[PDB]
């Protein structure tokens, strides 16, 4: 493999991940407490909100030991399976996570624009077994770094990690392009017909409320591009032009911070769902 | 027509002829009763839960 | 630790819950609304295209609905009113050539007053028809209007007449932003009606279904 | 009014496939436990079958568990049971009892008629004691009946059933439960006792009361009658 | 007339003369010796969650055990308090349902509302199905109670301002009871089931007289609608619960009112009102999402009965005394003990 460089990371990583850890599992938590305390007859609607802040509240508690690889500069204290496992648990939280979403999101489209749809009608037992399918299946898309080998032992580093900058990788990056460049379509789709439905209508618009949610709805879309754009994009720079960017010292850095700035999206998604409903 | 009033007249006259006892009694019989029957009665003094049948 | 006969006690009350789910979810896509009137307002005639209460049932594009009419409950409305919180929409009919004497435009104001500002009524949402507007026009057309609105500054044209009616009616409510009160000028002999209540009743379950989701 | 009528039955060569059907009508079927119980010419009852409200619980004996099927026809209001590899044991008159469970309710109260079939050629011991006993009207006769485990579960309630099977008619209930009566039962008959000691008495007897009776348990399956006392003159 | 007002008014004034005369000391002085009950700890043991509209009338089988719930959804549902089961499910012709009843021997249920009609549902047929014995009609008005004097006779309240006793097997009123003007919300038989109270609107409650029919004694002093009633246990005194946040003891024989149940926290009225085994507590379901287990003796607040997310429409005692049973506007039941 090859040995990159390391030092800003670890003094400006730690800060921002811990940063993280605090704000989200403080409300992913207090967020399913209410969902399990306080909120009854449970609607389509808040199974997904629900699951959506399982997942989120599962990548909240899996930062914590990368924050390790960060304290030191480049050593982990375990070896093989707690690496396979929590790389794994990772991408399969921050998959979750973003299918939830798009779950919203497109439950949110139907329920504005085809109030007297079918769909409308599902009851509480067939949400969840939709939800346990689309879980299921991001398991099984995610086995596959599970079912792998990617310590990277070079000089006395000990590293270990998938986003290496060593002639980038196979499908998991396909993978990472596609699991934000459809929920991203799908999201801008559903927003975008929900806010043109609910304007159509002028004795409802005139209500300040249904302007909160359309302002709401805008504010969602804004939030997940503008968190998950730079990781993209820096993760697409990396791609191109790797014989002259492998190994590149700022690429590095660059890269690990902008997937640090992709992770509060987790924190801050409780706080835009949950702590603006009336409820 | 007025046979309205002549009604509640009559109600009024026949309600006015009836026994009256002293309130102080009253109260004291109806003491008397709730004492009485203090003894049996599982909301005011719990059960023990052995035969308890709500006890789960 | 249930025996046989416990265990299939079990087993039929689980069947009973299963077919009282089912009834329920059955029964919570059908649209309930309140038909509400004077008595000679024009109720008969608005329900006629589709001892007590007497229950309305019709289907318009595939939606279910179920119209209640209390009709002749000749007795305290404060008493059971509250069995109606929850309607989807109420119908409040009232006439607009019934304004001669024997005057009933003030007590229509006066129901319209009790209804709309009510505290089990805050959010539904109430749809005023106002019908007889041919004979209202006819009525119009010879005596003025001045003999119901004595603070009236107008001509006696049914247009700015009727405007003005439609304008002091809706000006009764209190709460002008967390219920909506739509209008419509009935008595036209067509599909008109049940279409804008069918409308209304669109806009009532698109603001009921942004709230399950917080969207509110 | 209520009818249970059963056809199938007739002559089987051994080793057959043999299929009998139960049909009801003059009551709610679909919410009522069907049980099919046979009696071999000269022995008693013999529990068989049984499918619940819905179909979803289904036992079986452990003479017949493999070879027999049960299955229900609510919109038809038919109750079949479906024998395969019948073998000389098997044959009997069976019956088609039905019961109906909840608090209070009274299971086993109406037997069908009975169809007759004829092939060529852990459980809780019932034990019934005496097999005869004469009387004559106007007295009163005790028929003791006895179980291996104690029928008294923890609800309060001993689960054991009373039986009178009238010569050349269907048997039919008199107590459920060892205490309560049945519906269109005279007030002579009563029963009483407790755990592995049941009796029922018949006050002041009269004729149309001759027959053999069965006691039977229901803590827990499979259902096990007794041998049967009978009462002549 | 002029001379039929004058007398009107003179016999009334007579009245107060009487009452004011026969009342020596209010039973507060008499009671001050007595050992306060203290605080009343009640726990949820069980809760029933079958139905799915707001429940507004429930009342306790005989055997103490088994109890039926009325609800808006259309559905009558007979619970087993012991384990929670769904001994019946019956669908109601009118969705409108204000009141339910139980028969002493259990054989049948009543049921009624804005369809100004009592039926009678037979529980226990042959052919395995809950069937409606009898639909009474003739009353003008809504149904707000209704009691099963037996098997055979049913005494109603309905919201014409009339009482009326019925006659399962005929289906015609046997006597009608036309005291009241105002709407009859409330009823409660006696003891000995030899007659009964209902509360009005109007801020009265008269004692009837179900062999004959006519008036007894009314009883005043409520300030707005009576919305429940029910007899002390002695059968010689009843509690009245109304609109104004207040709940009122009298007493049948001396004719007046005994104590108040008032406080200035609560503002709200009272929708039900039962009493205990032995009468010494008084159970009142206000608006407040909370029942108050009023010390009847003492008219001090024993216990708080806070479980209910909404309004609390109906409020039973078991006749053993063992459990008290709520049933709020959330569609779920709640038994204390
Ligand atoms: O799977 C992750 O969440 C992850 C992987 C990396 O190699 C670096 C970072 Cl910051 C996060």
């Amino acid at each position: 493999c090859c040995r990159i460089e390391g030092d800003t990371i670890s003094q400006v990583m730690p800060p921002l991940l811990i940063v993280a850890f605090v704000l989200g599992a403080l409300g992913n938590g207090v967020a399913l407490c209410g969902f399990c305390f306080h909120m009854k007859t449970w609607k389509p609607s808040t199974v997904y909100l629900f699951n959506l802040a399982v997942a989120d509240f599962l990548l909240m508690i899996c930062l914590p030991f990368r924050t390790d690889y960060y304290l030191r500069r480049r050593h982990w204290a375990f070896g093989d399976i707690p690496c396979r496992v929590g790389l794994f648990t990772l991408a399969m939280n921050r998959a979750g996570s973003i299918v939830f979403l798009t779950v919203v999101a497109a439950d949110r489209y139907f329920k504005v624009v085809h109030p007297h749809h079918a769909v409308n009608t599902i009851s509480t037992r067939v949400a969840a077994g939709i939800v346990c399918t689309l879980w299921a299946l991001v398991i099984l898309g995610t086995v596959y770094l599970l079912l792998e080998n990617h310590l990277c032992v070079q000089e006395t580093a000990v590293s270990c990690e998938s986003f290496i900058m060593e002639s980038a990788n196979g499908w998991h990056d396909i993978m990472f392009q596609l699991e934000f460049f459809m929920p991203l379509g799908i999201i801008l789709f559903c927003s975008f017909k929900i806010v043109w439905s609910l304007r159509r209508r002028q004795q409802l618009a005139r209500q300040a409320r249904m302007k909160k949610a359309t302002r709401f709805i805008m504010v969602v879309a804004i939030v997940f591009i503008t968190c998950y754009l730079p990781s993209v994009s820096a993760r697409l720079y990396f791609l191109w032009t790797v014989p002259s960017s492998a190994c590149d010292p700022s690429v590095h850095g660059a890269l690990h911070i902008t997937l640090s700035f992709t992770y509060m999206n987790s924190m801050l998604d409780p706080l835009v769902y949950y702590f603006s409903s009336p409820s | 027509s007025i046979a309205q009033a002549r009604k509640l007249v009559e109600q009024l006259k026949m309600e006015a002829n009836i026994d009256r006892i002293k309130v102080s009694k009253a109260a004291a019989d109806l003491m008397a009763y709730c004492e009485a029957h203090a003894k049996e009665d599982p909301l005011l003094t719990p059960v023990p839960a052995s035969e308890n049948p709500f006890r789960e | 630790t249930l025996s046989a006969e416990d265990k299939a006690a079990v087993e039929r009350s689980k069947m009973i819950d299963r077919n009282l789910r089912e009834d329920g979810e059955k029964a919570a896509r059908e649209v309930k609304l309140l038909l509400l009137g004077a008595g000679e307002s024009g109720k008969s005639t608005i329900v006629k295209q589709m001892t007590g209460i007497v229950e309305t049932h019709f289907t318009f594009k595939d939606l279910h609905f179920k119209m209640f009419d209390v009709g002749a409950q000749r007795s305290e409305r404060k008493k059971w009113i509250h069995c109606f919180e929850g309607v989807t929409a109420i119908i409040f009919c009232v006439a607009l050539s019934d304004y001669d004497l024997v005057n009933r435009m003030h007590e229509s104001m006066k129901l319209f007053d009790s209804i709309c500002n009510n505290k089990w009524f805050t959010d539904t949402s109430i749809i005023l028809f106002l019908n007889k507007k041919d004979l209202f026009e006819e009525k119009i057309k010879k005596s003025p209007l001045t003999i119901c609105y004595p603070e009236y500054a107008g001509s006696n044209t049914y247009e700015e007449a009727a405007a003005y009616i439609q304008c002091q009616f809706e000006d009764l409510n209190k709460r002008k932003d967390t219920k909506e009160i739509y209008t419509h000028f009935t008595c036209s002999t067509d599909t008109k009606n049940v279409q804008f209540v069918f409308d209304a009743v669109t806009d009532v379950i698109i603001k009921n279904n942004l709230k399950d989701c917080g969207l509110f | 009014d209520v009818q249970l009528v059963e056809s199938g039955g007739g002559l089987v060569q051994p080793g057959g496939s043999r299929k009998l059907s139960c049909s009801a009508s003059g009551f709610a079927f679909s919410s009522f436990g069907m049980h099919w119980v046979r009696q071999a010419p000269e022995k008693g009852l013999e529990w068989v079958a049984y499918i619940s409200s819905g179909s979803g619980t289904i036992y079986y004996a452990d003479t017949v568990k493999g070879r027999f099927t049960i299955s229900r026809d609510d919109p038809k209001n038919t109750l079949f049971l479906q024998m395969t590899s019948l073998r000389s044991e098997d044959t009997a008159m069976y019956y088609c009892v039905r019961s109906i469970y909840y608090y209070g309710s009274s299971p086993f109260d109406f037997w069908g008629q009975g169809t007759t079939l004829t092939v060529s050629s852990s459980d809780i011991v019932m034990t019934q004691a005496t097999s005869s006993v004469p009387v004559t009207p106007g007295e009163s006769v005790s028929i003791s009946c006895r179980s291996s485990k104690s029928l008294l579960h923890s609800n309060g309630n001993t689960y054991l059933y009373w039986f009178l099977q009238r010569p050349g008619q269907s048997p039919q209930l008199l107590i459920y439960r060892m205490s309560n009566l049945a519906s269109g039962v005279p007030d002579r008959f009563s029963g009483s006792g407790s755990g592995t000691a049941f009796t029922l008495t018949i006050s002041r007897l009269e004729a149309e009361d001759v027959g053999v009776y069965y006691c039977m348990q229901h803590l827990e399956y499979p259902l096990t009658f007794g041998a049967g006392t009978k009462l002549e003159l | 007339l002029d001379q039929l007002r004058q007398e009107a008014e003179q016999l009334k004034n007579q009245i107060r003369d009487a009452r004011k005369a026969c009342a020596d000391a209010t039973l507060s002085q008499i009671t001050n010796n007595i050992d306060p009950v203290g605080r009343i700890q009640m726990r949820t043991r069980r809760t029933l969650r079958g139905h799915l509209a707001k429940i507004y009338a429930m009342h306790w089988g005989t055997d103490s055990r088994l109890l039926v719930s009325a609800s808006q959804d259309g559905k009558l549902i007979i619970w087993d308090s012991y384990t929670t089961n769904k001994v019946h499910a019956i669908p109601l012709r009118s969705s409108w349902v204000m009141t339910c009843a139980y028969a002493p021997s259990g054989n049948y249920v009543a049921c009624g509302g804005l369809d100004n009609i009592c039926s009678i549902y037979n529980l226990k047929t042959r052919e395995g199905n809950v069937r409606v014995s009898r639909e009474l009609a003739g009353h003008t008005g809504y149904l707000s109670c209704c009691r099963f004097l037996d098997d055979n006779q049913i005494v109603t309240s309905s919201g014409d301002t009339t009482c009326a006793l019925w006659d399962i097997e005929t289906g015609q009123q046997t006597t009608t009871f036309t005291g009241h003007t105002g709407d009859v919300m409330s009823l409660s038989l006696a003891p000995d089931t030899r007659l009964f109270v209902s509360g009005a609107c109007d801020a009265s409650a008269k004692l009837w007289d179900v062999r004959e029919g006519m008036c007894r004694q009314t009883f005043t002093g409520h300030e707005s609608d009576i919305n429940a009633i029910c007899f002390f246990p002695n059968g010689n005194a009843f509690a009245t619960g109304s609109d104004d946040a207040t709940c009122r003891l009298f007493d049948l024989r001396a004719d007046q009112e005994l104590m108040t149940y008032s406080h200035d926290n609560i503002i709200c009225g009272i929708t039900s009102v039962s009493f205990s085994k032995s009468g010494r507590l008084l159970l009142a379901g206000y608006d407040d999402f909370n029942c108050n287990v009023w010390d009847a003796l003492k008219a001090d607040r024993a216990g708080v009965l806070a479980g209910h997310d909404n309004r609390v429409s109906c409020l039973g005692v078991t006749d053993d005394g063992m459990a008290v049973a709520t049933g709020s506007w959330d569609s779920f039941l709640k038994i204390w003990n």
